[PDB]
RNA sequence: CGCAAGACGGACCAGAGCGAAAGCAUUUGCCAAGAAUGUUUUCAUUAAUCAAGAACGAAAGUCGGAGGUUCGAAGACGAUCAGAUACCGUCGUAGUUCCGACCAUAAACGAUGCCGACCGGCGAUGCGGCGGCGUUAUUCCCAUGACCCGCCGGGCAGCUUCCGGGAAACCAAAGUCUUUGGGUUCCGGGGGGAGUAUGGUUGCAAAGCUGAAACUUAAAGGAAUUGACGGAAGAGCGAUUUUUGUACACACCGCCCGU
């Protein structure tokens, strides 16, 4: 019984892909399979921003922000929650979740 | 059953595009006096960008 | 390089870019383009230079992706070759 | 669909299909005469030409070949024939 | 499809219905004839020859003007190869390959294309001993291909 | 702040491309090869699939040389545990890297042989060609690049459909099958014994290919449904009509493997 029409990759027209390590075991994982997480956040947080602001000697001055890529494997992304088990039905949509308010 | 005076689809002066005036001439229509065709827009972009 | 009674006298050394910027030069749907030169300056100095550009999206394009064939990257590469190599 | 005439396609039906997928097979391409300002020869050329085309004459490129077609030098005025 | 490629174009040309010489033409046969063993003479292949008629002198079709094709009037005229022009290009191409490969120990990529290469021309000699046009001796062997082209 | 060695080419990198398949990603140069598109060029049946026979073939493994950064089978320790000879942590030998000879095996998978014809829509995408308003760069001009709107031909795929199939899951092929015949290659015949013994053959070895029988058994197995469990979050042939997994249904107090 196939689950998936792809498989649970993004392989088509090509043999094979370089396998990648995973952020949190560092399980090896092909790139295609891999869960991919693009995170672009601050270096300090909501408090540490009005503490830092005051004590800068700069005007206005923005604080750097963290880019980082994150690559899971199917079972540290599901214990890690960043991806959850769907509905029969529900499984082929794959529009993103409705971050965007 | 509400009715106005005068109906909302008289009117003096109606906008058609060139290829409307075309397909009225086809249908020998092309004598209308109503009618005053308009420029059609310059740039084709009727698409949502994809992304 | 000298010091000269409490007053220490520097010189170029280098020049780069900061880690953020250059993170976030870097996007998903584009092209980019690297390119490097070995120049010696009129004075003896050596020098090593790194180039960077990324393709750009057309302000009334439809498709999602702006990617260059590899003939125009090899011509963008050697115009950067070139105009570093000519102002060093 | 379940009525269409095949025996008598649109003549504009028949220029936007395949050129071998035709009721009858018909290429695309052309004989032009083609003449340079300088030297007064009309020089035939065919559309989809591979070489590079000299005059005979005065040994001027009338045409380039490329992927698909052949383009003129500039200055060079052509016209179809037939 | 292809023979030896999983290929399956479709790109060809497609001669017109009529067969009848164009009205604008003004060559006649033996112009036409003299123009192709001209050509013959300064050492082109049947297909060089009618590329630089229907490019250059708007000759869409040699068949339709001399009643004839290229080869058979050149066997006609006497200035035709002694092995088929396909067949040099074949061989050419395999000596090609094996100069190459001589240099280069460790492309397997260039002998598959040999091996290729190869079972093509075996192909077409043997076609070209069914209908006489070769000698029933004729082999292709590596050593003897550079001097055979 | 420098030096040295070895290994790997991040982000860009995608249900994108190339290759017969294994497989393929820093720049530049050289060498040979190739698909697709264009063609009013040439030959004229030269073609398709294939016993025999051949080239290639991940990783691991074997034999000689060169290097040995990282990781690391075996091994020595420290923990955990009723017990661990495992999972976890510290080291660490072959190996992991390159050259030359072997080995020919993978869930080597689309679990789906190749060639040809026909049979619904839709929107994208990669390559080539063709046509066309309009924005940009090459200071001017064509023309060529970047966008925009279409058409054709191959290619990787996607959505939809009472085309029709099928036990169903699902499949525009897995359709055009009791209305059964387009060509052709390999290959299966209830579950075990068993891919085992023996013979042959190949290899340095490990092992590879070919390959039984005696005997034993009434089921094993596929798809789907309702429950029960979890140290998881009008429509269907028909049973039937919170999500999810199941080899459980005497329903986890289950079932079940090896000494
Ligand atoms: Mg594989
Ligand atoms: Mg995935
Ligand atoms: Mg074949
Ligand atoms: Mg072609
Ligand atoms: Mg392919
Ligand atoms: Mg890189
Ligand atoms: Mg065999
Ligand atoms: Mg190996
Ligand atoms: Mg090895
Ligand atoms: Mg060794
Ligand atoms: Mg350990
Ligand atoms: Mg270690
Ligand atoms: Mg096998
Ligand atoms: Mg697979
Ligand atoms: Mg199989
Ligand atoms: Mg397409
Ligand atoms: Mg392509
Ligand atoms: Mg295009
Ligand atoms: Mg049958
Ligand atoms: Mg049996
Ligand atoms: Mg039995
Ligand atoms: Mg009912
Ligand atoms: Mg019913
Ligand atoms: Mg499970
Ligand atoms: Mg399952
Ligand atoms: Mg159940
Ligand atoms: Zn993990």
């Amino acid at each position: 019984t196939k689950k998936r029409r792809n498989n649970g990759r993004a392989k088509k027209g090509r043999g094979h892909v370089q396998p990648i390590r995973c952020t949190n075991c560092a399980r090896c994982v092909p790139k295609d399979k891999a869960i991919k997480k693009f995170v672009i956040r601050n270096i300090v947080e909501a408090a540490a921003v009005r503490d830092i602001s005051e004590a800068s000697v700069f005007d206005a001055y923005v604080l750097p922000k963290l880019y980082v890529k994150l690559h899971y494997c199917v079972s540290c992304a599901i214990h890690s929650k960043v991806v959850r088990n769907r509905s029969r039905e529900a499984r082929k949509d794959r529009t993103p979740p409705p971050r965007f308010r | 059953n509400y009715v106005p005076e005068v109906s909302a689809l008289d009117q003096e002066i109606i906008e058609v595009d060139p290829d409307t005036k075309e397909m009225l001439k086809l249908l020998d229509f092309g004598s209308l006096s109503n009618l005053q065709v308009t420029q059609p827009t310059v740039g084709m972009n009727f698409k949502t960008p994809r992304g | 390089e000298d010091v000269q009674g409490k007053n220490c006298l520097t010189n170029f050394h280098g020049m780069d870019l900061t880690r953020d910027k250059m993170c976030s030069m870097v996007k998903k749907w584009q092209t980019m383009i690297e390119a490097h030169v070995d120049v010696k300056t009129t004075d003896g100095y050596l020098l090593r230079l790194f180039c960077v550009g990324f393709t750009k999206k057309r302000n009334n394009q439809i498709r999602k992706t702006s990617y260059a064939q590899h003939q125009q990257v090899r011509q963008i590469r050697k115009k950067m070759m070139e105009i570093m190599t000519r102002e060093v | 669909p379940l009525a269409k005439d095949l025996l008598h396609p649109s003549p504009e039906e028949e220029k936007r299909k395949h050129k071998k997928k035709r009721l009858v097979q018909s290429p695309n391409s052309y004989f032009m005469d083609v003449k340079c300002p300088g030297c007064y020869k009309i020089t035939t050329v065919f559309s989809h030409a591979q070489t590079v085309v000299l005059c005979v004459g005065c040994s001027t490129v009338l045409c380039q070949p490329t992927g698909g077609k052949a383009r003129l030098t500039e200055g060079c005025s052509f016209r179809r024939k037939q | 499809g292809r023979m030896h490629a999983p290929g399956k174009g479709l790109s060809q040309s497609a001669l017109p219905y009529r067969r009848s010489v164009p009205t604008w033409l003004k060559l006649t046969s033996d112009d036409v004839k003299e123009q192709i063993y001209k050509l013959a003479k300064k050492g082109l292949t049947p297909s060089q020859i009618g590329v630089i008629l229907r490019d250059s002198h708007g000759v869409a079709q040699v068949r339709f003007v001399t009643g004839n094709k290229i080869l058979r009037i050149l066997k006609s005229k006497g200035l035709a190869p002694d092995l088929p022009e396909d067949l040099y290009h074949l061989i050419k191409k395999a000596v090609a390959v094996r100069k190459h490969l001589e240099r280069n120990r460790k492309d397997k990529d260039a002998k598959f294309r040999l091996i290729l290469i190869e079972s093509r021309i075996h192909r077409l000699a043997r076609y070209y001993k069914t209908k006489r046009v070769l000698p029933p001796n004729w082999k292709y062997e590596s050593s003897t291909a550079s001097a055979l082209v």
